């Protein structure tokens, strides 16, 4: 609920945001999530569109990987760049698994 | 329509060798678990060939081993690579099992627990195998352990008794020792089958952590090549161990023959155990020590349990990054202080580090984890 | 129509699988101590006079 | 049921490549190559190392602890008399 | 962990106690048959052929 | 407003008068112009002897095709001039007749009946055709699946039993059948006190009370010779039939357990046990995991495209089980899915799933018995066997008293550790062999 504090909280996620190496490989955050099956019915319910931008994505970091190299400095991905393009469906997936799982226990 | 899709064994070569999607960025690392199913082979063949000069009685099984070294042609070459060949065994080994924890490897839960009872497997056979020489610390090491079987509650002793064959360590032991180092590691190598067996229907992790279907590869092309470098590079290191410096991985009064009588000084163990001693050294309670030293490696059962972040790979998260190296640094203290005479400075730095091993990761981890979560937005 | 014993043996022992077990591990808790000491009495009884223990009377409590 | 035909549903993303043939093994080694390595191990240095500066330091310390109170024993024996 | 508790899980646990009690009969019987325990072999009323 | 108590209560009682002869008469009031009447004899399939097995079926083929009165014709002609429409049915335990017309017509209906069941000539030319007509019939049913596969399974469960026998009977049988065989059926079986008027709707009672007396007062009580066909017991098969026939798309099994007679309270309990299997339909939106959980089983990777759970009861035995079409790569799957719901019941049922059972099977009870012919046929199938017409408010109160310790109680009863019969029309290979399935039928853990 802190103000000023909360714009240093802005501060000290943004310089983690930086820590993390996958702006390095020009990935979305969304991109680096564990995929369990949640995350899996997440992303089989993402428009096309989204769903290629996500698995090239997915391809231009592992082919950087496989030489080893980085994503050049202008190309990287920026902290207001980014989109939370998956959140509002993993959320509403996880919401239906809890709702099943609240109906389950009774 | 190629022949390796019709006859059945190279059908099944065809999967686990030539045809088999993997990550196309896959690392250094993962080559080490590979070199473990080489070094297996190198652990057989070579020591397949001690057998057939070693005589398990404790009479004649130090004079055998002279026998080998000296009046067999090519022997010491074979006693050597052998020996040093263990301790190359367990450097892939620790370093398999860090790759394992770090890129979050661990999620497989079923390999990684067919991984924990072939680990187990192994350091019973390397053990037993320390035993065999039966020298000063090999017959001191094995009344040690042998001991510690006495430390359960109410079965103890007779149990103890049941593993010597006898009041005390003697030929009988020798010989079961001989038996079970003998047999153990080709069920190392059923487990390994497995081991495999579970890791395939899933496929090899990528150190991104994120899913590489989008860019899987045939296993034949590349990566047979990359691990005949890597073991090449694993065949140079070991020789350059075995023909320069054969023995400083070892520990001096093996060559004396050992006395039920009299008792050596250092009385320390083979460095790979080192650090678990440690933690006997570190509880002053006997049963307790025992409980904390079954603990030090069944540990690793619960980390997938304690795992909280929604991520694998340490490497996109650096503070845990900072936690696992300070884990490794903690290794590195408990397995200096193996090496050492009970003191005031040592006992002290033991105790600690043993503390701090269990602490950092049974409470850090998680919740720095969760701190990594909350970081994230998400 | 009177009742078979399987009758009412089935639908207590026999019916559920753990108690199934259970009745077998008791029987085989008697049956053990039955048929050894059986076994060791007929053993015992075809070689009347040759075997030691009962040779031990020549020299035993005194 | 993970053949390379089984696998993940992906659209036009197109690939170029070179036979191995037509390529040199070492390209630009001395100019893109050491750099490269060099932003690695930069990457690495804070992340890994000073924690075994720490192990050197307890190391030392250890040793010197212990060395310290052997050969100063016979000296707390002279401190006592 | 959490949602394993609930009105129904009761009543299932419930449900196989009976099970859980009779092989852990099962077991304990066993253990004692298997290892010559002699302690409550001691007690039981005809086998005793130990001495 | 809407509550059960009061609702229950408004449901008309009906009133059940005795004729002399023995015949039952009932009705039950209501305020429509439309009643049907009927007469639901006692007689069935289970009485035939493999000498005359076609008997009953053939003759509800001819009941009124003609008749001594009047010309059959002339018969049909005046029902289609009344707009009745006239039905019937012969199941292997009951034989029924029932009119479909306004109250107005009423009467006139009433002694038509009082023909059909008391006198119909039976033409030699007439009945040649059916002949011909059932030959070519036996032709056509052959070709639909269910029946089949459901005839089979009584085949299967009774054998040597007179219950085991199908309704429409041996083809080689229908064919040798004579009218002096028929005249024997007829004298030998249609008559009262195994008849039971019946006529809910419109109906008023009195009305149907002369109606009754004046034309079926003159049924005979009295059997010849005294030659009484007293029904007998039957045994029940753990056996199977495995019919093949690798060409049809689907494999179409049935599986059952021996069941409680018709007059038990403990079908009740299992009636609830059934709501719980659930029955289900690929056709359906409601699938996917939704649904029962032998549908969720059905559809999840995909296994059972249609079935349903069934308690086919008889006096005395009965056959609780289910029935399965299916693809012929999944036959054995279905059944691990199905066999495990019943153990779900024979151990862990908890108690929310019970009181949804019962509230299906309530809703079920209740939605059955909307319009006439539903509890005409009510009336007369609950009088042929139960007696009394046993009320829905008992029925709520006999089902509100089922508890999931009662049900798991008795499904232990019937269901745990017995021996299924089978019946496997195919393509089938996958199906698991008989010993599979006997083995599948309780759990080592429990
Ligand atoms: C016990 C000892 C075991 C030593 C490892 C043996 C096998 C290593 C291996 O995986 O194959 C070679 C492997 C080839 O690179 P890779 O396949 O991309 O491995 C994945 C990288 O770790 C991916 O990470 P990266 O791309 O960010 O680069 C990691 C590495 C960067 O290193 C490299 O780029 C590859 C090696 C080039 C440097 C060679 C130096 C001269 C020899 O950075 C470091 O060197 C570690 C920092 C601390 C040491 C600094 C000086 C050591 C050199 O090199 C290494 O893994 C690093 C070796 C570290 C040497 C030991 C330093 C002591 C601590
Ligand atoms: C597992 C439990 C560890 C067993 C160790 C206890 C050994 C039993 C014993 O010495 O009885 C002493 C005592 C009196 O027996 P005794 O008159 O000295 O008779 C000498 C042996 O029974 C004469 O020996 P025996 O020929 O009657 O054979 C007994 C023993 C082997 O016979 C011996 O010579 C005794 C020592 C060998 C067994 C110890 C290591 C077993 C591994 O064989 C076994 O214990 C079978 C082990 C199966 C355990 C379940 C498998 C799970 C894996 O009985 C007890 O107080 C309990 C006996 C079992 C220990 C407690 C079990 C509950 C924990
Ligand atoms: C103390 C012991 C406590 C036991 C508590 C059990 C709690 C539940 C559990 O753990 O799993 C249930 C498990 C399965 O029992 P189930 O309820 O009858 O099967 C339900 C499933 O649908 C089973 O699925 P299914 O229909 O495919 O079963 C086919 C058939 C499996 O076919 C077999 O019987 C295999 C034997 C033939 C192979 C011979 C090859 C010759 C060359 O039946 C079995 O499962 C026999 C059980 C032994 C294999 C199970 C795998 C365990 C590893 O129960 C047990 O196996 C344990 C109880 C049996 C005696 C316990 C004492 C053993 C010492
Ligand atoms: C070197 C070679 C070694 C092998 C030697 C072979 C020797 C030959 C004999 C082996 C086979 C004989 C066959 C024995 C009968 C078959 C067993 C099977 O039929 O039992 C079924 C079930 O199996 C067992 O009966 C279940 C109970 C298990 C009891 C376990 C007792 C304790 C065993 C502990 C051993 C653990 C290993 C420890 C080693 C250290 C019963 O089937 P079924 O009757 O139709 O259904 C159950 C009916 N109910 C409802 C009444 C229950
Ligand atoms: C017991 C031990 C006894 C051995 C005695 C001495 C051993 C000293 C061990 C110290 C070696 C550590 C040097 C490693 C260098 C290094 O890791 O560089 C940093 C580098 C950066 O990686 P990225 O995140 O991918 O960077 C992204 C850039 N693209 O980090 C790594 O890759 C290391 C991850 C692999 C782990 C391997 C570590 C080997 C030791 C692990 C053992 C610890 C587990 C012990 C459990 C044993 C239980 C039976
Ligand atoms: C804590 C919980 C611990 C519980 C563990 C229980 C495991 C104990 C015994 C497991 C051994 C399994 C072999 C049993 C063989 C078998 O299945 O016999 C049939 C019987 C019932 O089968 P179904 O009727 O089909 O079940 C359907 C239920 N709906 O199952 C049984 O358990 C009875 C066992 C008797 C058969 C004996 C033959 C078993 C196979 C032996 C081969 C082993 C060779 C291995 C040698 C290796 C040596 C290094
Ligand atoms: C993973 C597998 C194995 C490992 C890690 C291993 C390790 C060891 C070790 C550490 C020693 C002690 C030698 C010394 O310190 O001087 C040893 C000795 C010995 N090993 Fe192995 N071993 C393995 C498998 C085998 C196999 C398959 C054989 C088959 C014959 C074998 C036969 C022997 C013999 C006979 C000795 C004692 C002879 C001597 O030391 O001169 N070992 N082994
Ligand atoms: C002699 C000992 C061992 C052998 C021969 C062996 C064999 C293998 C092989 C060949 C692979 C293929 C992938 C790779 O090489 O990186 C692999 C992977 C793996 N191993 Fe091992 N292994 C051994 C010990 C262990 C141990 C002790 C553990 C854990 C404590 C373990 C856990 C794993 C896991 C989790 C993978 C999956 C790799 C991935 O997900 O990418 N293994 N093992």
């Amino acid at each position: 609920a802190v103000s000023a504090s909360g714009k240093w909280l802005d501060g000290i996620r943004k310089w983690y945001y930086n820590a993390a190496g996958f702006n390095k490989l020009g990935l979305m955050r969304d991109d680096t999530i564990y995929e369990d099956e949640d995350v899996k019915e997440a992303i089989r319910r993402l428009p096309e569109n989204l769903y290629n931008d996500r698995m090239f994505r997915i391809k231009r970091a592992l082919d950087l990987n496989l030489k080893h190299q980085i994503l050049p400095k202008e190309q990287w991905t920026k902290y207001e760049e980014e989109n939370f393009y998956l959140e509002p469906y993993l959320k509403e997936v996880i919401r239906e698994r809890k709702e099943r799982e609240e109906w389950a226990k009774k | 329509t190629p022949m390796r899709k019709t006859n059945p064994l190279m059908k099944l070569i065809n999967h686990s060798f030539i045809d088999l999607p993997t990550p196309s960025n896959i690392s250094a690392w993962w080559n080490f678990g590979s070199l473990l199913g080489a070094c297996l082979i190198l652990q057989i063949t070579t020591g397949l060939f001690l057998a057939m000069h070693y005589s398990p009685d404790a009479s004649t099984a130090f004079s055998s081993i002279a026998h080998i070294t000296r009046d067999v042609n090519y022997g010491w070459i074979i006693r050597y690579l052998h020996a040093n060949g263990a301790s190359m065994f367990f450097i892939c080994l620790f370093l398999h099992i860090g790759r394992g924890l770090y890129y979050g490897s661990f999620l497989y839960s079923e390999t990684w627990n067919i991984g924990i009872i072939l680990l187990l497997a192994t350091m019973a056979t390397a053990f037993m195998g320390y035993v065999l020489p039966w020298g000063q610390m090999s017959f001191w090491g094995a009344t040690v352990i042998t001991n510690l079987l006495s430390a359960i509650p109410y079965i103890g002793t007779d149990l103890v008794q049941w593993i010597w064959g006898g009041y005390s360590v003697d030929s009988p032991t020798l010989t079961r020792f001989f038996t079970f180092h003998f047999i153990l590691p080709f069920i190392i190598a059923a487990l390994a089958t497995l081991h495999l067996l579970f890791l395939h229907e899933t496929g090899s992790n990528n150190p991104l952590g994120i899913t590489s279907h989008s860019d899987k590869i045939t296993f034949h092309p590349y990566y047979t090549i990359k691990d005949a470098l890597g073991l090449l590079l694993f065949l140079l290191s070991l020789m350059t161990l075995t023909l320069f410096s054969p023995d400083l991985l070892g520990d001096p009064d093996n060559y004396t023959l050992a006395n039920p009588l009299n008792t050596p000084p250092h009385i320390k163990p083979e460095w790979y155990f080192l650090f678990a001693y440690t933690i006997l050294r570190s509880v002053p309670n006997k049963l307790g020590g025992v409980l904390a030293l079954l603990l030090s490696i069944l540990i690793l059962a619960m980390i997938p349990i304690l795992h909280m972040s929604k991520q694998q790979s340490m490497m996109f998260r650096p503070l845990s990054q900072s936690l696992y190296w300070l884990l490794a640094a903690d290794l590195l203290i408990l397995t200096w202080i193996g090496g050492q005479p009970v003191s005031y400075p040592f006992t002290i730095i033991g105790q600690v580090a043993s503390v701090l091993y269990f602490t950092t990761i049974l409470i850090l981890m998680p919740t720095i984890s969760l701190i990594e979560n909350k970081m994230l937005k998400w | 129509a009177a009742a078979t014993l399987t009758s009412k043996l089935y639908s207590l022992l026999f019916r559920r699988t753990s108690t199934f077990a259970l009745t077998i591990i008791v029987g085989v808790m008697f049956f053990e101590r039955a048929f050894d000491q059986g076994a060791d009495a007929i053993y015992d009884h075809i070689n009347e006079g040759k075997l030691w223990k009962h040779i031990k009377h020549k020299y035993e409590n005194k | 049921g993970r053949e390379f035909g089984n696998l993940t549903r992906m659209r036009h993303v197109i690939s170029y490549s070179l036979s191995p043939f037509e390529q040199r093994a070492y390209p630009h080694v001395f100019t893109k190559g050491i750099p490269n390595v060099l932003r690695r191990i930069r990457e690495s240095f804070f992340r890994v190392v000073p924690q075994f500066v720490v192990f050197y330091l307890i190391y030392t310390w250890g040793t010197e602890e212990f060395e310290r109170s052997k050969r100063k024993n016979p000296a707390a024996y002279e401190n006592d008399k | 962990v959490t949602r394993f508790l609930g009105p129904r899980y009761r009543e299932l646990v419930k449900n196989w106690v009976p099970t859980a009690y009779t092989w852990g009969a099962v077991g304990a019987v066993g253990l004692v048959w298997a290892t010559d325990w002699r302690l409550i072999l001691d007690w039981v009323p005809y086998i005793n052929g130990k001495f | 407003t809407a509550t059960f108590a009061q609702a229950l209560q408004f449901v008309p009682e009906t009133q059940v008068s005795l004729l002399d002869n023995g015949l039952r008469v009932a009705s039950e009031q209501s305020s429509q112009p439309t009643c049907t009447v009927g007469v639901w004899i006692d007689v069935g399939s289970r009485f035939e002897t493999e000498k005359n097995n076609g008997a009953g079926y053939f003759l509800e083929h001819l009941a009124f095709k003609g008749t001594k009165n009047r010309p059959g014709s002339a018969l049909e002609k005046e029902v289609e001039s009344m707009g009745a429409h006239l039905n019937a049915y012969s199941t292997r335990e009951h034989t029924a007749y029932y009119i479909k017309a306004l109250s107005k017509d009423l009467p006139k209906a009433v002694e038509l009946l009082g023909d059909i069941v008391q006198n119909c000539s039976l033409e030699d030319s007439q009945i040649e055709k059916e002949r011909d007509v059932i030959l070519r019939e036996m032709q056509e049913n052959d070709a639909s699946m269910r029946d089949v596969v459901f005839n089979y399974l009584h085949a299967t469960a009774f054998q040597g039993t007179p219950l085991a026998q199908a309704v429409e009977g041996p083809s080689e049988n229908v064919r040798k059948l004579s009218r002096a065989d028929l005249t024997e059926y007829l004298s030998t079986h249609y008559k009262a006190p195994r008849m039971v008027l019946a006529a809910a709707g419109g109906v008023e009672h009195q009305q149907l009370l002369d109606l009754a007396q004046k034309h079926l007062g003159g049924i005979p009580w009295t059997y010849a010779e005294d030659a009484v066909p007293t029904l007998t017991p039957c045994r029940f098969t753990g056996s199977e039939i495995r019919h093949r026939d690798d060409a049809l798309p689907f494999a179409h099994v049935a599986i059952a357990v021996e069941g409680p007679g018709w007059a038990s309270p403990d079908n009740v309990a299992l009636q609830v046990a059934n709501a719980i299997i659930g029955h289900y339909d690929c056709t359906y939106g409601g699938g996917v995991h939704l649904s029962s959980p032998l549908a969720s089983g059905a559809v999840a990777n995909k296994l059972c495209q249609s079935f349903q759970t069934f308690s086919i009861c008889y006096a005395e035995t009965g056959l609780l089980g289910a029935h399965f079409v299916c693809d012929r790569m999944k036959i054995d799957d279905m059944m691990f899915v199905l066999q495990g719901q019943w153990m779900r019941l024979c151990t862990s049922a908890t108690e929310s799933e019970v009181a949804r059972g019962k509230n299906i099977l309530r809703n079920a009870l209740v939605s059955h018995l909307d319009g006439t012919t539903p509890v005409c046929e009510d009336i007369g199938r609950s009088l042929l066997t139960y007696g009394r017409r046993i009320p829905l408010a008992e029925w709520e109160s006999r089902i509100a008293e089922v508890d999931a310790s009662v049900v798991r109680e008795i499904c232990s009863k019937y269901i745990y550790d017995q021996c299924p019969a089978v019946a496997g029309y195919g393509p089938i290979e996958q199906l698991p062999d008989y010993n599979r399935i006997r083995s599948g039928m309780f759990w080592l853990r429990f």
